[PDB]
């Protein structure tokens, strides 16, 4: 099988590419709320409009005008309304997530942190066993059949 | 149109939390993989190699008992006092 | 332009609102300090 | 800074701010004094190789 | 020169505009510092060299 030093960094290079796709797709959400933010501005305006064209209709004693300019208008706030909760309740999901996501570099950079200094131990315990093995082979202390069998030899 | 468009709009909303969840899921999957805890098996695997590796280490090389430790630090001991009071005592 | 212009933002996290304010602020209290300083010394 | 001239509100964020990065500053202080030993104890494994 | 002649509210802006100048001093200032070191020692390590 593979040797799991091996996968450790390309686990980690893997990542990124959700990372990046989710930071691509968390911008698509951003421009969608916005530009329905435009959409009500437009419409909130437009509903003022019918209340500058309200307004302007009682002026002069006019009063029957005005009647159907704000009362054109309450559809338009009947969508302002309806429109103006709905903006409300997805920004909780952007905060959420958003809390979510900072955090979840910080643990990432760590742990990104972290196989680099145990990288090392491997490496140091790699090398701390091959050390062994070779006194082993030959010793100083004639144990080992080398160092006696030439001494006896 | 007017449902039509506001349907067209909050599948936009919820197209991002199917991919907000998906990235959401593989974060969690990988972490469990290979965990700072060492409940994964491979970061206590390979921590345990570690220990398997240097056990077998040790022993090739029989560590003296901790007597030797603290006489030759003793005999340290004294040997040290033993130069520094002589020479302490040349040149009091 | 909008999908555009969301990811450019968070590239650069904004500071929040309190030191835009509080770099005011500070500069308020440096340029009221300083000129309080300035016009009293050639009051 | 916030406190002089009397803003004692201000102090209360910052400070308050500053207990996120002193989290990260007792959880990270600790951490540099684990792996020193490492590098220790190996050093003194080396020399003597 | 603004509030010579009693011309206070020049000042103002004036100094106020200086405060840009001063952010980018201040940040420059250190910066110039921090370098100075580098310098330092490595022209200590080659004169050894």
């Amino acid at each position: 099988q593979e040797a799991p030093e091996d996968l450790l960094e390309r686990l980690l290079g893997e990542m990124e590419l959700e990372l990046i796709e989710l930071r691509r797709a968390l911008a698509q959400t951003i421009a969608t709320f916005k530009s329905t933010e435009r959409q009500r501005d437009a419409q909130q305006l437009i509903a003022q409009r019918w209340y500058e064209k309200a307004q302007a209709a009682l002026d002069r004693g006019n009063e029957q005008l005005a009647r159907e300019a704000l009362g054109q208008r309450q559809s338009y706030q009947s969508h302002t309304e309806a429109l103006g909760k709905s903006l409300g309740e997805q920004r909780a999901l952007v905060e959420q997530v958003r809390g979510q996501l900072q955090k979840l570099e910080r643990k990432y950079l760590e742990l990104k942190s972290q196989k680099n200094l145990y990288l090392a131990r491997l490496k140091s315990a790699i090398a701390a066993q091959k050390i062994e093995e070779i006194a082993g082979n030959l010793d100083n202390a004639s144990a080992s059949s080398l160092f006696e069998r030439i001494e006896t030899k | 149109e007017r449902k039509y468009l506001e349907l067209k709009s909050q599948k936009n909303l919820y197209l991002a939390r199917l991919k907000s969840a998906i990235a959401a899921q593989k974060i969690e999957e990988i972490a469990g993989n290979l965990d700072n805890a060492s409940a994964s098996s491979l970061f206590e695997r390979i921590e345990t190699k570690i220990l398997e590796l240097e056990a077998e280490r040790e022993l090739l090389n029989p560590p003296p008992s901790p007597l030797d430790k603290k006489f030759e630090q003793w005999e340290e001991q004294q040997a040290v006092e033993a130069t520094l009071a002589a020479m302490k005592a040349r040149r009091s």
